[PDB]
């Protein structure tokens, strides 16, 4: 019988991601703003 | 034989006041120095 | 070598005076220390206590253990005097929890085999 | 001595002291003292308890692993006396009660239970038992209270003959109701007193002294079949003592004669709570009463100890009473009460 | 076997029970003594002992690597049986 | 009789009393950590009422999770001493059980039960947070079994 | 490497340690009584007392030496010297990604001069040091205890100092505080004899008295 | 009438990470000194350790720094095994460095979210401990102990690792770099948090070095320097990962530091689970550690070295090492004292965090109250290293 | 993984990110609770000749 | 156990006991050993 | 090689400073905040529903120890001490004798637990597989006294746990 102990597969395991993975979302600040505007202008209106 | 302001001193030095250690166990007990004896087992 | 290097003191009399004045210092905290642990023992018990501390060392020669014994002193009383004592601290130096031991050869031998 | 009851050990916690001690009533007053006496030397403590398990924690600590040993017992049940009694060499009576309840009188804890105790612990063996009853105890009292002390003391020696009967007179300590209940009228206005407390004489004793004369007599070869009588260094009249007691603490004393008969109809009021009375119309004719003076009876001085004077311990007691305006004040910025001598 | 003492007291298997004047026994009172009832003694006693043709057996205790360390038992003396100084089972050669 | 009213009104005061134990975190060494992990997601000790608490003054049971040092046991006294009633203590790790690892020291209390009356013994150098939460239904079920208003009853 | 248990020796750096440590004996013949390097590569240098400060401050600040930090600051207590207490300490160089272990002794009476002025680490260590052996460090900004309770006596990391001390505490019913007591065990430690009657390695063999 | 408030009090406090006494007085609003009184979980471990034998002294190291355990033992079996001259076979060193990362992230994630938890973030601190649970669950999977293993040894590690386990170990790795995802997305950018750690606590590079720091306290300062780099233990210089470096040596720069040591971790655990070479876990010499239990019970030898081994112990050659590793809260290291027995002469225990909260005066200099919590979350402290 | 798909997406948007291929619960992706019995490997001085412990 | 059942031992405990703490049931620890020091026993007969 | 966490420099032109001026003033990393809880509500909790489920454990747990025997009912401790010798907190206490049958068996075997660290040491030293630790961990104690075990409670908790352990050792033996 051969040996047997923990072993990684025979290719290797798959990637892990470590790096910081924070996504962009959102709008520009000129749409926020202009949003903001026309929000109180119809209001006012 | 170097600058330490050497100060006479008596030779019988006496360091049981500073040894925290509880009266009752520096004039009672009764220390042994000797080597010890080889173990006749071995 | 044939001498040694003091601590503080040069001299039996300057260690005697700084003994005189952490005795001085410990004799003023006394009732100060009574008033602000709540201690219900009285100044006069207090600072009979501080005088039979002192008193357990007066057998001492070597100025330099008198000068160690006045550098622990006054860390005891600054610990005293900046309240990190507690009061079950303050009241250690009172065995009064500790039943009174035998001191005469006959009680001793009654109740057990220490000398 | 049987092999396992030889003294080992320096005295301590972890020491054998050779006493095995059943101490009935040992989650009150006095029991909560003579239990840490105990086992400070490393005693074996059997306490019985009726009370809720939870009430008997603060004696847990008191005694090394193994040497307090807590167990269920009924006042009314002989088998459960000789079961909490059966191992022990010393057997110490604490149990009474200042009131009378719909289960237990006077007659109950201070005749029929102790006469119990002492005849279980006579049929079982004991070698030692400590009785406590009253020092002003009588058999023509005006108090109930004390008429059943000496009923049970009779009753206690009949059973137990060789038993010590110790007699303290009015117990101060931290948890007292002697000091604390005097120091508690300041909730009804003034101090309402007898005759204005000028007739009554009291001998107050300090209750370490007590215990530690319980834990002397036991150690004593010289106490079976002795009576003794734990008073106080000095007496005081009623009036100075109160007077004295509130200004430790630091409150307004004004007194005002309320009369005997009245001050019975303001006990008797008392009595209808359900929890702990405040006050009953035997603690009123006990107060009012001067302490007994005994002079044929060994006292705490006969067992080694120097009885304790109230104007030492009595800040450790009232400055609990004291408004965070006086909490913080020497012992000595009251001086002592006036004391009657004889 | 567990027997009792006079005292009612369970005799455990190392023979420990306090006398009836020992005043410990208010330990298990209103508790229980706790005694294990399989004794190893009684229990290793019942065993047969093996009928192995060698004057030197072999003994791992069972279950090889999971027994105790092997030890080899000499079957030369044929009043005696050659037991393992390790679990105590047994051997002895056939039939003398 | 009026006992079954004492023994109904025992039973609701001790189940809102186990419902709502609120301990003290009184981490002082490696148990601190385990009892944190009762705490966190995978036991969640808030799901059965034991909430994170503060100051004594709204505590109703101590956790001892640590050695207690001589340094510290006038602290644990103090604390102890100013937590209203009920109070239960919790002894958790051999440390606080009965000194562990360091029983033989110049500085170690031996058992934190020298010093305040303890009500569960949890062992384990540290308990897992799964030993811990068990020493915790135990207390609950030790609450459960009082008797308070009975003994009042036949007083 | 037929070697596969036994710890690699490097050389190399046995040689720059040897260098360094003929180095600062040649600068400081005042203070260096001994340097050594180990077999696993680790300089020591043994000074009298009286060179502390300026044997710190010189290899904190030679541009050859560079100790900048203090990694530890340690005593160690042997009985049968006169000199019971060996001050030891540890730096670390940045700078020449190396490490150098500075000794000296004192006694119970004799005040070792503070290194705050070379290190504001050696403020804690000092005081622990202090704590734990008695030793009294002169011209320290704060000297006083830091590990162990308030009031207590003795110290206890020298040998001399029994492992369970001298006093227990515990909370007493009667006086309401914890109170402190002479140590009882109800369980004393069991002290085993454990050192084999042959001698285990030949190298290190003293000769006989 | 200066009457600065002495509030020289605070160990029942949550936040007192622990036991700690601050005696502290205050200019009004802002601290003028910071007092730190140590010794609370003072328990004589240095003492101890002279009455226990080599292998014996081992578990006392699981709970000095009781967030790092198998760093701590690691440290402790390098000095040891340097002591004897031995060398641990390549397969226990490779366990040893993986179970030296999973221990770095343990330790950084209650770092980080304890310090969260104590400023107002309660929520982070939950999330990360569900990891924290997996991670515990590896370690008693390889020791029968979730926190203190005394699982790695002088001469290697106790046993083998459990069929199956690098596959859980991979699997959690690959998705934890998402959770420290979620752990920025709420505390890097958000303009609260960094109110409270922005120029909070800065301390000069020069200053960090001479006050004995190490670490993130000497990295967040700038300083590039890292034992893991420096001076390489075990097989850390066949292992590639960077080093964070911060810029303003402030609470925020550290906090950064340690998420992005998380992720080094995890880069490190990666390299660590491809390449875990096949081979015993022990140094093959039946004189330091113990042989099979299947030799044991077959072989006179082996029978012999396993009963000497368990009562006597090793006897170690006379001498003295300091050996320091790259904790996860700095530099951990220890001056084992060797006479030549089976017990250690002296054992003095480094810990990072006594000469990190002997700074704390220095650091809190000009703060306020509410600026000396995150100081002392931000030198993250374990008072039994601190206090030993 | 019971969570329906629209709270799956909710979820998703919220965090900003896709939480379902990196779930923090475990399942059956984990290694069985039973492993075949191992074969552990002896180490280099395991060696019947050449093997003087005066050597190593 | 259904499909794995554990091996059969006679010594096995055949009812499984929860955690008596806190019940007449509960174990209270004990010297297991004999006395160690025999005591000399006076004879009954007196010598006068 | 290392990396700079923090050295990064703003843009500063129209289109950042306006992107800056929104999120000050319009609270989005606050509403990204918010977010993520809101995310972390609608995700199933890790919370197991003790005791009626368990945490997940491994053969090699640590936990109350027992007195283990041969199957022919005999004890497998044979009184060596190595135990005892090994025990890091001195927690066990062996008192031996020869047995009636001429045995090698202990006479006193206890266990404080409450000085007991659970460091499996005593099972590793132990050559016959007599003393182990156990898989069980719920056994707390209202009294300290119910912790200092005895010789009986030892075999007891073997006898009790003996069929759970035996599988233990059977799963974890081959790695020992
Ligand atoms: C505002 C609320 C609007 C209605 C919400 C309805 C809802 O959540 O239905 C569940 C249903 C499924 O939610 P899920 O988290 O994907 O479920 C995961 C598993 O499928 C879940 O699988 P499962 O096997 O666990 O499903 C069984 C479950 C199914 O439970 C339900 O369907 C609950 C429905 C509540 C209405 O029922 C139980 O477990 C029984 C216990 C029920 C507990 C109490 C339920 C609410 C009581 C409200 C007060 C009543 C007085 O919700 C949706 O499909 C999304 C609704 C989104 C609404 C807008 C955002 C808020
Ligand atoms: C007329 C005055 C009667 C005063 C009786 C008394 O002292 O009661 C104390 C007690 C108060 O005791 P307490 O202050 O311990 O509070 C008791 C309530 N628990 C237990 C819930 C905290 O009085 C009462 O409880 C009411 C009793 C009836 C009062 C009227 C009696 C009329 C006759
Ligand atoms: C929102 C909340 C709204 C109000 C909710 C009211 C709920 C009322 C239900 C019962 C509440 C608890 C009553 C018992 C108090 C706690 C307790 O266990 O006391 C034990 C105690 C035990 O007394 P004891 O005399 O046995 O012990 C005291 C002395 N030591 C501690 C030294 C032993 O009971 C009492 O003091 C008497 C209680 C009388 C009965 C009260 C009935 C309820 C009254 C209100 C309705
Ligand atoms: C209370 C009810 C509102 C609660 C907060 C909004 C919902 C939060 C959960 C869902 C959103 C999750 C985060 C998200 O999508 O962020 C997108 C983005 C994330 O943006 P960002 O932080 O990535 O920045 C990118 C955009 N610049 C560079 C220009 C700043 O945020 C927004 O879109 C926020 C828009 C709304 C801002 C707040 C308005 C408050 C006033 C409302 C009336 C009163
Ligand atoms: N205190 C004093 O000033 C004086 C006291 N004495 C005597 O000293 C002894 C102790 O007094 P002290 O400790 O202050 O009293 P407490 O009332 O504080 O304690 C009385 C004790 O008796 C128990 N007890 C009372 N009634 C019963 C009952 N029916 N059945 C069972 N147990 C009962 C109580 O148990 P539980 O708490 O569960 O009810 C408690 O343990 C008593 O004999 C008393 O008469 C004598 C002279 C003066
Ligand atoms: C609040 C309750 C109390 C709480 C606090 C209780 C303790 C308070 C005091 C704590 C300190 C303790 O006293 C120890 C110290 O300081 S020791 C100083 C040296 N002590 C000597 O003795 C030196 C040698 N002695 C002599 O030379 C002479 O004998 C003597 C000076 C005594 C008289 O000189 P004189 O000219 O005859
Ligand atoms: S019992 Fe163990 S884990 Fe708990 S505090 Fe003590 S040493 Fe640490
Ligand atoms: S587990 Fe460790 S501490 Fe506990 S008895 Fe065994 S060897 Fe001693
Ligand atoms: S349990 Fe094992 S190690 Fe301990 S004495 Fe018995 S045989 Fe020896
Ligand atoms: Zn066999």
């Amino acid at each position: 019988s051969k040996v047997k102990q923990d072993m990684p597969p025979p290719g290797g395991y798959g990637p892990i991601d470590y790096k910081r993975n924070l996504p962009r979302r959102g709008l520009s600040g000129y749409s926020m703003f202009a949003v903001g505007i026309g929000t109180l202008l119809f209001g006012y209106w | 034989t170097q600058d330490t302001q050497l100060i006479a001193v008596d030779e019988k030095l006496d360091i049981t006041t500073l040894t925290g250690v509880p009266e009752e166990h520096i004039k009672t007990r009764k220390v042994r120095i000797f080597v010890p004896a080889r173990n006749n087992m071995q | 070598g044939t001498s040694v290097k003091p601590i503080f003191s040069r001299d039996m009399n300057e260690a005697k005076r700084r003994v005189r004045e952490l005795y001085r210092a410990w004799y003023r905290e006394v009732p100060n220390t009574v008033h602000l642990f709540q201690l219900d023992i009285s100044v006069k018990q207090g600072r009979d206590k501080v005088r039979e501390m002192f008193m357990k060392n007066a057998h001492v020669t070597d100025p330099r253990v008198v000068d160690l014994l006045v550098i622990k002193g006054k860390m005891e009383l600054e610990e005293t005097i900046n309240v990190w004592k507690q009061r079950t601290h303050i009241m250690r130096f009172f065995h009064e929890t500790e039943a009174p031991r035998p001191t005469d050869f006959l009680s001793k031998f009654y109740v057990g085999h220490d000398p | 001595l049987h092999h396992a009851l030889i003294p080992h050990g320096k005295g301590g916690r972890s020491s054998v002291s050779g006493i095995v001690a059943t101490v009935f009533g040992a989650t009150g007053f006095l029991g909560r003292y003579v239990v840490n006496h105990l086992g400070r030397m490393g005693s074996q403590v059997i306490v019985p308890y009726r009370c809720e398990p939870y009430d008997t924690m603060h004696l847990r600590p008191m005694g090394d692993l193994g040497q307090i040993i807590f167990m269920e017992w009924n006042g009314k049940d002989k088998d459960s006396i000789r079961k909490v009694v059966e191992h022990s060499n010393v057997v110490i009576n604490l149990v009474g009660r200042e009131w009378e309840t719909k289960n237990f009188d006077f007659e109950d804890v201070f005749v029929k239970i102790p006469h119990a105790i002492a005849q279980v612990s006579k049929e079982a063996g004991v070698e030692k038992l400590i009785h406590i009853s009253h020092l002003n105890a009588d058999i023509k009292s005006p108090s109930r209270y004390l008429r059943s002390k000496a009923v049970g003391e009779k009753e206690v020696r009949a059973a137990f003959p060789e038993a010590t009967i110790i007699k303290p007179s009015d117990i101060f300590g931290r948890e007292d109701r002697f000091l604390n209940y005097f120091a508690s009228m300041r909730w009804f206005g003034g101090v309402p007193l007898i005759s204005l407390g000028k007739e009554t004489v009291k001998q107050p004793v300090y209750i370490v002294d007590v215990s530690k004369g319980i834990i002397n007599a036991i150690k004593d070869p010289d106490a079976k079949g002795k009576t003794f009588a734990f008073v106080g260094p000095n007496r005081y009249l009623l009036f100075d003592l109160v007077q004295y007691i509130f200004a430790v603490a630091y409150r307004p004393f004004l007194p005002y004669p309320l009369p005997h008969f009245a001050y019975r109809w303001v006990g008797r009021l008392f009595e209808v709570s359900p929890f702990e009375p405040w006050t009953t119309r035997d603690k009123v004719e006990r107060v009012h009463m001067s302490d007994m003076t005994l002079p044929h009876l060994p006292g705490l001085e006969d067992l080694g100890i120097q009885a304790t004077p109230l104007e030492l311990k009595a800040i450790e007691v009232l400055r609990r009473h004291r408004t965070y305006r006086w909490l913080t004040s020497e012992m000595e910025d009251v001086k002592p009460a006036k004391t009657v001598n004889i | 076997g567990v027997r009792t003492s006079p005292t009612g007291e369970k005799v455990t298997h190392t023979g420990q029970a306090y006398d009836d004047g020992d005043y410990r026994r208010v330990r298990f009172s209103d508790r229980q003594k706790e005694v294990n009832e399989n004794f190893a003694i009684d229990l290793i006693a019942e065993q047969p002992v093996s009928e192995v043709g060698s004057r030197v057996i072999s003994c791992d205790g069972g279950g090889g690597a999971l027994g105790h360390p092997r030890v080899y038992i000499n079957l030369d003396k044929e009043t005696k049986t050659g037991t393992c100084g390790y679990c105590g089972l047994q051997f002895r050669q056939p039939h003398h | 009789r009026g006992e079954y009213v004492v023994a109904k009104l025992d039973d609701l005061v001790n189940w809102a009393r186990r419902s709502s134990l609120w301990p003290m975190t009184f981490g002082l060494a490696c148990c601190a950590v385990e009892m944190m992990h009762m705490a966190a997601p995978r036991y969640d000790m808030d799901r059965f009422g034991v909430v994170f608490r503060a100051s004594p003054r709204q505590s109703d049971v101590m956790i001892v999770a640590g050695t207690l040092t001589n340094k510290m046991a006038p602290a644990l006294r103090k604390v102890y001493d100013q937590m209203p009633e009920p109070r239960y203590v919790v002894s958790m790790g051999s440390c606080a059980n009965g000194g562990g690892y360091y029983h033989y020291s110049y500085s170690v209390v031996r058992g934190c039960d020298r010093i305040v009356p303890v009500d569960i013994y949890v062992p384990g150098c540290p308990p897992t947070a799964e030993a811990l939460l068990y020493g915790i239904l135990q207390l609950q079920r030790k609450i459960k079994r009082e008797k308070r208003l009975r003994i009042w009853y036949r007083r | 490497d037929t070697r596969p248990t036994i710890r690699p020796r490097n050389d190399v750096v046995h040689k720059q340690l040897s260098a360094f440590g003929q180095y600062v004996a040649e600068i400081l013949p005042k203070y260096v009584q001994q340097v050594q390097v180990s077999c696993f590569n680790e300089l020591e240098i043994f000074i009298h007392p009286d060179g502390v400060i300026p044997v710190l401050t010189f290899l904190r600040d030679h541009t050859n030496a560079q100790f900048k930090s203090l990694a530890d600051l340690t005593a160690v207590d042997v009985p049968t010297r006169q000199n019971r207490f060996e001050i030891v300490y540890n730096l670390l160089s940045l700078r020449f990604n190396s490490r150098i272990r500075v000794k000296t002794y004192t006694d119970e009476l004799t005040p070792i001069e503070s290194s705050v002025t070379v290190y504001k680490a050696a403020n804690w260590y000092e005081r622990e040091i202090w704590d734990m052996f008695g030793v009294f460090f002169a011209n320290h900004p704060d000297l006083r205890r830091i590990l162990t309770d308030y009031g207590f006596e003795g110290h206890p990391f020298r040998k001399d100092f029994p492992l369970s001390g001298y006093v227990e505490l515990r909370y007493d019913d009667e006086v309401k505080r914890v109170v402190a007591e002479p140590v009882e065990l109800a369980q004393e430690f069991r002290k085993f004899d454990l050192n084999s009657p042959w001698e285990a390695f030949p190298a290190y063999r003293q000769p006989p008295e | 009438l200066v009457s600065n408030l002495t509030l020289n009090f605070g160990p029942q406090h949550p936040a007192a990470h622990g036991v700690l006494r601050l005696v502290m007085e205050l200019s009004g609003e802002m601290v003028r000194k910071c007092d730190p009184h140590i010794g609370l979980l003072h328990r004589g471990t240095e003492k101890l350790i002279e009455y226990k034998t080599y292998l014996q002294a081992l578990p006392y190291f699981d709970r000095l720094d009781y967030v790092s355990m198998m760093c701590n033992e690691q440290a402790y079996s390098l000095a040891v095994e340097k002591l004897l001259n031995i060398q641990p076979p390549p397969r226990a060193q490779w366990i040893r460095v993986l179970f030296g990362e999973i221990t770095r992230l343990l330790n950084h994630i209650m770092a980080v979210t304890t310090h969260a938890l104590d400023i107002g973030a309660m929520t982070p601190f939950f999330w990360m401990f569900e990891e924290r649970e997996k991670m515990f669950e590896f370690y008693e999977r390889v020791s029968g102990a979730r926190m203190h293993a005394a699982y790695i040894r002088p001469g290697g590690v106790h046993q083998d690792l459990p069929l199956g386990l690098l596959d859980d170990i991979y699997e959690f790795s690959k998705n934890f770099s998402f959770r420290i995802d979620e752990l920025e997305e709420m505390l890097t950018n958000n303009r609260i948090w960094r109110n409270r750690t922005v120029d909070i606590g800065v301390v000069t590079a020069e200053d960090a070095l001479n006050y004995g720091f190490s670490g993130v306290m000497l990295r967040g300062s700038g300083i590039q320097w890292d034992l893991r780099k420096t001076q390489p233990y075990d097989v850390y210089d066949q292992v590639e990962f960077d080093v964070p470096i911060g810029s303003r040596g402030d609470c925020y720069d550290r906090y950064l530091c340690r998420v992005e040591e998380m992720r080094q971790s995890l880069r490190i655990i990666s390299q660590c689970l491809n390449k875990m070479p096949p081979g015993e876990i022990k140094v093959d010499d039946a004189k330091v550690s113990p042989p099979k239990r299947a030799e044991m019970k077959t072989s006179m030898e082996s029978l012999i070295h396993h009963f000497k081994l368990y009562t006597e112990g090793y006897q170690v050659p006379p001498g003295a090492t300091y050996t320091a590793i790259e904790a996860p809260k700095g530099e951990f290291g220890v001056y084992l004292v060797s006479d030549g027995s089976s017990r250690p002469y002296r054992c003095k225990i480094k810990a990072p965090g006594f000469a990190h909260l002997a700074g704390l005066d220095k650091m809190s200099k000009g703060h306020m109250l509410a600026d000396v919590v995150a100081i002392i979350g931000t030198q993250d402290i374990v008072f039994g290293e601190v206090d030993r | 993984a019971s969570a329906t798909r629209v709270i799956q997406l909710l979820r998703n948007w919220a965090s900003g990110r896709d939480l379902q291929a990196k779930l923090q619960l475990r399942y059956q992706e984990i290694s069985k609770r039973t492993q075949p019995p191992p074969k552990l490997p002896v180490g280099p001085s395991h060696k019947l000749s050449n093997n003087y412990y005066c050597t190593r | 156990p259904t499909t794995k059942p554990p091996t059969a031992r006679k010594y096995i405990w055949t009812n499984h006991k929860f955690n008596v703490s806190g019940t007449p049931q509960q174990y209270v620890p004990y010297s297991t050993t004999r006395k160690k020091i025999q005591e000399w026993v006076p004879p009954s007969t007196p010598y006068k | 090689t290392y990396k700079f966490v923090n050295m990064r420099e703003p843009s500063m032109d129209m289109k950042s400073v306006t992107d800056r001026a929104a999120q000050t003033l319009l609270w989005t990393e606050l509403v990204r905040g918010l977010g993520m809880t809101l995310s972390y509500l609608f995700r199933e909790p890790a919370t197991i529903n003790y005791p009626f489920e368990k945490g997940p454990l491994s053969p090699r747990f640590r936990g109350e120890h027992a007195l283990r025997r041969y199957p022919s009912g005999e004890e497998r401790c044979i009184a060596c001490k190595l135990c005892e010798a090994v025990c890091p907190a001195q927690a066990i206490t062996i008192e031996a004798e020869p047995r009636a049958d001429g045995s090698r068996r202990t006479t006193r075997y206890d266990i404080d637990m409450t000085k007991c660290i659970y460091c499996g040491f005593c099972q590793e030293a132990c050559p016959v597989d007599a003393i182990v630790e156990g898989p069980n961990f719920e056994f707390s104690t209202e009294t300290h006294e119910e912790l200092l075990y005895n010789k009986e409670k030892l075999l007891n908790n073997g006898d009790k746990w003996e069929a759970e352990i035996a599988a233990n050792i059977q799963a974890d033996y081959l790695y020992r």
